[PDB]
DNA sequence: ATCTTTCCTATTGCTTTAAAGGCAGAGGACTGTATTGATCAGTCCAAACTTCTTTCTGCATGTACATGGAAAACTGGCCAAGGCAAACACGTCCGGAATGATGGTATTTAAGAACAAACATTCCCTGGTATCAGCAAGTACAGTGCCCTGCTGACAGAGCAGGAGACACAA
DNA sequence: TTGTGTCTCCTGCTCTGTCAGCAGGGCACTGTACTTGCTGATACCAGGGAATGTTTGTTCTTAAATACCATCATTCCGGACGTGTTTGCCTTGGCCAGTTTTCCATGTACATGCAGAAAGAAGTTTGGACTGATCAATACAGTCCTCTGCCTTTAAAGCAATAGGAAAGAT
């Protein structure tokens, strides 16, 4: 029979993989497109520096990573192990956002 | 005649630039006047903190079998030390990642 | 007064049909029965509990709520459309082939 | 030229990877829309200040230092690009 | 050539050669260190300026920097930094 | 039998009271003693202006009220209405304390 | 002159009141020790900065402005005391 | 002869002190120089913000049947408004309070069956 | 002779009378208003100083104040306050 | 407990790219002296604090009763994890262009410096009203005992259909 | 007088009346706490007069900003191939949510003593004003050398392939 890891094993493997690495986890080009899409609502024909886009992606990824850490803590607080939208809402509310 | 010039970094025994610190203090509009010992004190403190962080980062790099400090090692040094982590709590390090940490309940039975 | 020659199912059917709105609550049904039969004026609890049991048991009666808060309290009861003329033609005391949903 | 609906470019695998880096084991199905909303709000709040700093300098290029100042103004200081 | 842009690269490298003689440092890590030095410098200088303004003094002496260091740095880091700063000021005062 | 309000009624009544009033909730002199005691380990024989102790007490009360609001959110998140040290620890941890 | 055990002056009903203003309805028995510890840490952090400011002024009286600057130094800005 | 003096607040039509604001800008070491229009703009902005908060606080006091603005009214005006609440989010107000707010989960259960209290 | 203690109390009171002729304001409320005005002044002035330093401007003009008002204030405040400041500067320049 | 599969880590070889080393020069740090404004040392006083006493409750502590919320146990189904295959859209580079940020010079325009007048702001003395304290009507909502209305299950007992005995119909 | 069909009495399944009992849901009385109204009082805020320091007007000047041009570098745009990633589908397992049960740990209310708060006074401390002294920073000019930009060299790290060990999952 084909081999199949039980649920949660590959999840932990993936956690160990990604907490050990430094690379950016969002694809660069779609994030750049999103940045430009949001930017045009404030001023048309905006130029951008590549390093500005990289810094934006760095800040966004760090913010989301910390937010997911707090979300995971909020989930484990309720004795669950699956994160739900209410977990993110609680994390944002307590964090002061 | 004028004697041999000696940088105030040499007088204080420091490695950081006392003159640059003094000029930045004057140009920064912190106050109208700047004392003579203030740049020396500030340069000494900056040198000390830099030496602390570099020592911990070098230890981390040696642990990872790397002879060059990279942002990952700076992150490891900063977050593994309680005092530095409390100093740089709000700072984000580019290309830093996070410390390896899995909650206990998520582990298999 | 002698007991009416009508079963409780027949009495409920007549009370529902005679109503202008084709529905009545328990209090209204009790008032109607007592008014039209002085025999049921006394010994309330017996036949009132019997009527409650019959309403809860027989499928030909279905309850309906009071929409604009009315005088309030109680719930109306309505004959099921599929019941038909079960008690007609002198079979008041016993209904042949008691109505069922399925 | 104009861009319409790139918020969906933050795909489900990307959000999964971000959650994995945070120590998340199991992810609900509705997390993705919530994460996209939160990310969009954060990006708007940062790019507004970045564009403001760019306008005040009378420049049309949003440089790295503009983003760094916008972040540091919000208590999210960033090392690496600030120079 | 473009306008000169100054940084703490050489000084942090010298401190590195002091603590760990046989190691190097990357350019991205170097920029992170420069940003750290600038951040700490700005924090200390701003706190010193606020201290001077609170006391209606027109000058930032070594005392203001010492109080700023004691306010900002936590725990043993603060006292070690104070000791180093006092040592440097004492050596400089001897000319 | 003598009257006895059911549990939860008095708690809600007291919530409605202390959310409508502005008075200080900690006693004054014991907080003053605590403030002076904590000050000894930093420098001996200090003196305190009355307004200084008042400012400290105001800030402490505001901080604790915020902390308990976030603790209450954490407790309600876990399908509970009783606050526990777990809740305070989580609230402090998310806020970065 | 020396004071030893004033942390217990943060009485149980005082903590109950402070929580009730937060909307808390039901309180565990172990909340009070945690609250005392948290309050003591907060007070130590604030008073260290206040005493540092007083020392730098070469004074021996701790003034309200010292407390206000200490709070504002920790992102707890306070209004109504001459700030 | 020297003309009759007019305060820069009078010229700009403001109520806040433009001269005092200029002095505070120069003394605070915010910059080496201060433009002539910067005090006027800053005084106008501060007056506008003061007018906003005071109008909202006056509304709050009228709601409470009081004519004197007190710290509680300032707190209510600041926290009931989204924008002022966001501007003053990390600000404490002495002798203020909190917005009346009880989480809906905590409110009592209106049980359809309500008899004398017994074990669960 | 003791030193004078300057404040904004008279001006805050004049604005209060402008918007609400009938209402009053207590001493502690006035103190909170003074603290608020000082805090907003410090925020806007510091942000303007940082804006000038970023562009290496030596002078804080009305443009710096406008940019600082846009950065600090949220939403409709950042628009109404900008309109008020522009109107006041225009009237000042008209005389 | 043992076997199979998958993953991870570790080692060796190649390469490529990123950091260390060398040189030029210019801009900014260093030296020396006069100026001056800031800070420091000593005295004084009043106002602000600290210390002690007594009052007078209103608060915190203690205790007892018990209610209902938290936690444990169980069940199940449905949500999400794991894997596969196809499509696609990202990654990387390469070039064209046109956009704009920087640098330089003339100028022009707005702010700093200085001095005098005066005028606005702060501090001190007086009415009057907005607030606080206490008692008391009135209202709002909880606690709960009671009542009505539903429903399960069983028992008890008449109602009408089917089968057998008695009678009458057929022969 | 004998054989067979139909009527009447009895039996049997259907149906209704009755009771007991337990559950939901709603009504009205009792009771406690909060809000509002009234009066007295008191303290506190706005209005009027004296002192001072700070703002405004005027002139000179000087440096920061503006305007125009130039230039080069850097960011947008498009094209192309290659292949890792994403998306849709299927299978199933285990985790979330709902239900039930137990009891204990929290809440409510009363009894009690005590120490917190208020008022007053006395003692005492020191923060800030004031004066004169001094000393350390700033301003200016000369000068010389430390730090940053450009270029070159090589070794640290990335990439590829392979091999061995750890660990998960199933029998």
């Amino acid at each position: 029979k084909p081999h199949r890891y039980r649920p949660g094993t590959v999840a932990l493997r993936e956690i160990r993989r990604y907490q050990k690495s430094t690379e950016l986890l969002i694809r660069k080009l779609p994030f750049q497109r999103l940045v430009r899409e949001i930017a045009q609502d404030f001023k048309t024909d905006l130029r951008f520096q590549s390093s500005a886009v990289m810094a934006l992606q760095e800040a966004c990824e760090a913010y989301l990573v910390g937010l997911f850490e707090d979300t995971n803590l909020c989930a484990i607080h309720a004795k669950r192990v699956t994160i739900m939208p209410k977990d993110i809402q609680l994390a944002r509310r307590i964090r002061g956002e | 005649a004028r004697a041999k010039a000696k940088t105030r970094s040499s007088r204080a025994g420091l490695q950081f630039p006392v003159g640059r610190v003094h000029r930045l203090l004057r140009k920064g509009n912190y106050s109208e006047r700047v004392g003579a010992g203030a740049p020396v004190y500030l340069a000494a403190v900056l040198e000390y903190l830099t030496a602390e962080i570099l020592e911990l980062a070098g230890n981390a790099a040696r642990d990872n079998k790397k002879t060059r400090i990279i942002p990952r090692h700076l992150q490891l040094a900063i977050r593994n030390d309680e005092e530095l982590n409390k100093l740089l709590g709000r700072v984000t390090i580019a290309q830093g990642g996070v410390l390896p940490n899995i909650q206990a309940v998520l582990l298999p039975k | 007064h002698a007991k009416p020659p009508y079963s409780y199912i027949s009495l409920i059917t007549m009370a529902i049909q005679q109503a202008p709105s084709k529905m009545l609550t328990l209090s209204e049904i009790y008032q109607w029965i007592m008014d039209l039969f002085p025999y049921y004026r006394q010994n309330q609890q017996r036949w009132q509990n019997s009527i409650r049991h019959s309403l809860s048991f027989n499928d030909c009666f279905v309850k309906v709520a009071r929409s604009p808060d009315k005088p309030g309290k109680g719930s109306y009861w309505t004959l099921h459309p599929d019941s038909g003329n079960m008690f007609e033609n002198g079979c008041y005391l016993r209904r042949q082939k008691r109505f069922k949903c399925e | 030229k104009v861009l319409r609906d790139n918020i969906q470019g933050i795909t489900k695998p990307a959000i999964r990877r971000l959650a994995r880096r945070g120590g998340v084991k199991r992810i609900s199905g509705l997390i993705y829309e919530e994460t996209r909303g939160v990310l969009k709000v954060f990006l708007e709040n940062v790019i507004r200040d970045a564009v403001t700093y760019t306008e005040h300098a009378k420049r049309k290029t949003v440089t790295a230092m503009d983003v760094v100042y916008a972040l540091k103004r919000q208590g999210r200081t960033l090392y690496g690009f600030g120079g | 050539k473009r306008s000169r842009k100054e940084s703490y690269s050489i000084y942090v490298y010298k401190v590195l050669k002091q603590v760990h003689p046989d190691t190097g440092i990357s350019s991205k890590a170097m920029g992170i260190m420069n940003s750290f030095v600038n951040d700490i410098f700005e924090r200390i200088a701003g706190e010193a300026s606020r201290l001077a303004h609170y006391n209606k003094r027109s000058t930032i002496t070594s005392r203001e920097i010492q109080t700023a260091v004691r306010l900002l740095l936590p725990g043993e880091l603060a006292k070690h930094a104070v000791s180093e700063g006092t040592k440097a000021v004492t050596k400089y005062t001897s000319a």
